[PDB]
RNA sequence: GCGGAUUUAGCUCAGUUGGGAGAGCGCCAGACUGAAGAUCUGGAGGUCCUGUGUUCGAUCCACAGAAUUCGCACCA
RNA sequence: GAGCCGGUAGCGGGCGUGGAUCCCUGGAUGUCCGAAUGGGGGAACCCGGCCGGCGGGAACGCCGGUCACCGCGCUUUUGCGCGGGGGGAACCUGGGGAACUGAAACAUCUCAGUACCCAGAGGAGAGGAAAGAGAAAUCGACUCCCUGAGUAGCGGCGAGCGAAAGGGGACCAGCCUAAACCGUCCGGCUUGUCCGGGCGGGGUCGUGGGGCCCUCGGACACCGAAUCCCCAGCCUAGCCGAA
RNA sequence: GUGGUUCGUGGAGCCAUGGGGGAAUCUGGGCGGACCACCGCCUAAGGCUAAGUACUCCGGGUGACCGAUAGCGCACCAGU
RNA sequence: GCGUAGGGAAACCGAGUCCGAACAGGGCGCAAAGUCCGCGGCCGUGGACCCGAAACCGGGCGAGCUAGCCCUGGCCAGGGUGAAGCUGGGGUGAGACCCAGUGGAGGCCCGAACCGGUGGGGGAUGCAAACCCCUCGGAUGAGCUGGGGCUAGGAGUGAAAAGCUAACCGAGCCCGGAGAUAGCUGGUUCUCCCCGAAAUGACUUUAGGGUCAGCCUCAGG
RNA sequence: AGCGUAGGGUUAGGCGGGACCUAAGGUGAAGCCGAAAGGCGUAGCCGAAGGGCAGCCGGUUAAUAUUCCGGCCCUUCCCGC
RNA sequence: CCUGGUGUUGGCUCUUGGUCGCGGCGCGGCUGGGGGCCUAACCCUCGGAUGGGGGGACAGCGCUUGGCGGGCAGUUUGACUGGGGCG
RNA sequence: GGGGGCCUGACUGCGAGGCCUGCAAGCCGAGCAGGGGCGAAAGCCGGGCCUAGUGAACCGGUGGUCCCGUGUGGAAGGGCC
């Protein structure tokens, strides 16, 4: 029985699961349902189209996170708020991150990203290892500054 | 016409009759019966061009009903 | 005659560790009885179907027959 | 080419060479039944919508025409426009399909796939370019006649049944489409690359088809029809016609 | 498990199929009579195809074919 | 296609061959050679010397026959017998229960039409393919009935004998297999010449058939 | 002559059948099952001295008659108001 | 008519048997028996609609197995024989 | 016909030539060859003193052949013993 799966098979992975259901057994009761269908070359290439198609969205995403990536990694990461000598008087947060660097610096990136213990503030030099994509991402430098 | 499978017929004949074998494993055979009978599968439910059901019977019906070569479900 | 089932005491049968030949009977005897029976004691019970072979050793393992029995095979 | 109102010869009356009777072919009527079909029904009868004159409607209102059964395609829209079915002596294939009787019984066998019934095609259907035949590396459509052959062979090896290739002959004759490969699109899913159906490519005769790259190459090859008059044959009477 | 075939169960194939499994797209896939090697043939699982043979209701032709109890039974107000 | 060799299961050999390992026999060699046709006595397939039955099998045909069953009407002149009941009266508590009145059932009795058809009479080329005469049973009922229909002929129906199913159903009737087979039965034609039969023996699901012999006849040596 | 030839005879708004109704049963669009022919079969329809429906008495010919005469009794449809 | 395997006759779990391999037990593939609501076929059900309800893997029903089986169908059941038979 | 000695011809290949005979059967048999046994040897032996102890042909089993083998190599299968 060449079953197409559609989700489970222990549940609902319609992932690649195609599983000798068996005869009418598999055939009524799985599909005449509704949950994926049978061989049908249409699909057999279905299947393959669209894995092929998740094949472009993850080497793609992998470019686009690739290509901001070391045009990031070069250049540096400033922004001189206020302070006394240390510290801010309004610590410094990546929320405070995106707006800036975006906005100013350009390109669009997210805040929930950098790796961030709490809300620095010691000025200056101290930089802020900034996950950006899932396996790469970007230590980037960040020399703040109370500009006085 | 109205017990066949309508994706092909497969209906009548059959020549069957028994006897007493014993043969090629020594000696020889003998024979007997000479009746005449039926042969066939079943029918399920299906439809076309608006409402009709179907009918004909497993094999062909696995088939078409998978698919349909001139109505479907 | 094609196949299966077996072969031990007078009868009916156990017997698998390859080394004791066993049980029941039933049978015989003793005890008991007025005797016999019933009970208790005891005893015997032998071609382990035959032959040959294997083995230190064969009821047991191996090799034909045979016989009994059941089913089947039947167009000389 | 000059007689006629049929077989009726009879009474009573009449058409005709300013081409009658009749011979032809194409017509217009074709009452009622019968597949019947508008509806019903014991056939040859009795019943209904639309149009219809308007008709005696003497100062009072009708037949005629018509029309429409149902299964088939499908311009689907509210479905408008095409085909069918009933026959038919004999013959044709399919669907189904038997005892007698022979075997000097009779269960195998035979009569047979006959007789019959059913459906349906035709004027002929049957069949028909081969996963064929056989073995000389030989043959080639199908069919039918002779022959092969009462042979090879089937079998309570009994009664019987009993092929075919090859050779001779009649005839000849070849073609298509799914056949997703290409492009065209139309409709969907839901945008891609899926299935879908109309257009061509090709649409295979005896192994090819596409798609790519260079040689191409640049008019006689008609089928089962399609067509024109042609001799259109016949279609009944055509008419002379030696003494 | 039946068919047809000369094949009546047979050493018994090809083609056709009643039920059940359910391959391949040219070194593919049946075939040449169980099967197997090698050789040889063919390319299926859609379709159309006049002509060559059959048959007489019809019309004609012809008869070592008939004559009214023969011929079709029925030669003429007969399938009555 | 028969003859031109054949011999053999065959391989195959071949005027020789198969058995075999032996020159012992079987088949044949030895040409004598046919072949086609015509005309005949016959033999097989044929319906096949000619008509003859009871039956089997196919497709139709019928409940205006009759047996049923469904639907729907009609019909039983008179009379007789007298149960449930209800009314009243009756010794006990009520009653059982008795009696008397009324009352009117019952596949009930006596009998017409109507349904039938034992028991005798006639009739026997009848009046008639079941009828006439005298006689008898049933006589509000598994009652008789008209009209409308349903079933069906290897199947129906059947208060059931194998009955009835269009006047003889132990499995209807017509057309078809078909001119079924038919050791039995008959039937089996103009003259004349010639000779002259058997009625036994052997084997038969064979004995009143028929194979082979024995006895006939014609052609040649 | 209930035999031959010839001529002639039977008339209905109200009698009967239909122009109304259904049970059996038969048909039968749909629906259901057959190798084919076919089987069944809803609703609707067919189906009768069962249901329903508006008259009777006398006269009058060679024959008819509740129809023809006449005297008496009615019903349904239509148009008008 | 009864009957094994097979089919459109789908899920979930409870289990014992064989087997060969690595009296035994541990495992392992193999495969056999079986007990369960379900349940999406199937069928039936209906009860006022197409949804519910009940049964449910049944069974109907198809294919092969085997069995009963005079209910029916077709044949048969010799000869002799100083009559047919019995003998 | 009664014992004892070794011995098995209680043979294969065949049989000239007859008995009985419608059929098929049935039955006999010198002698020829290969190969033995018994006897010195001349010879006898192809079961019995005989005449009953029986069966067609096909339907098949099996030990031998290496005859056929359905395109050739073979085998299923078949023919012959």
């Amino acid at each position: 029985m060449k079953v197409i799966f559609l989700k489970d098979v222990k549940g609902k992975g319609k992932k690649g699961e195609i599983k000798n259901v068996a005869d009418g057994y598999a055939n009524n009761f799985l599909f005449k349902q509704g949950l994926a269908i049978e061989a049908t070359p249409a699909n057999l290439k279905a299947l393959e189209a669209q894995k092929q198609k998740e094949q472009r969205q993850a080497a793609e995403e992998l470019a686009n996170a690739k290509k901001l990536k070391e045009q990031l990694e070069k250049l540096t990461v400033t922004i001189p708020a206020k302070a006394g000598e240390g510290r801010l008087f309004g610590s410094i947060t990546s929320k405070q991150i995106a707006e800036s660097l975006q906005a100013q610096h350009g390109l669009k990136l997210d805040k929930r990203k950098i790796e961030l213990a709490d809300a620095i503030r010691a000025l200056g030099y101290t930089n802020v290892p900034v996950k950006l994509h899932p396996e790469v991402t970007a230590t980037l430098k960040v020399h703040v500054t109370e500009q006085k | 016409m109205q017990k066949d499978l309508h994706p092909k017929a497969v209906p009548c004949k059959i020549i069957y009759q028994g006897q007493v074998v014993m043969e090629t494993m020594s000696t020889r055979p003998e024979i007997h019966v000479d009746v005449w009978s039926g042969v066939h599968p079943f029918w399920t439910g299906e439809e076309r061009f608006l409402d009709t059901e179907g009918r004909v019977d497993k094999f062909n019906k696995r088939f078409g009903d998978s698919y349909r070569r001139g109505s479907k479900k």
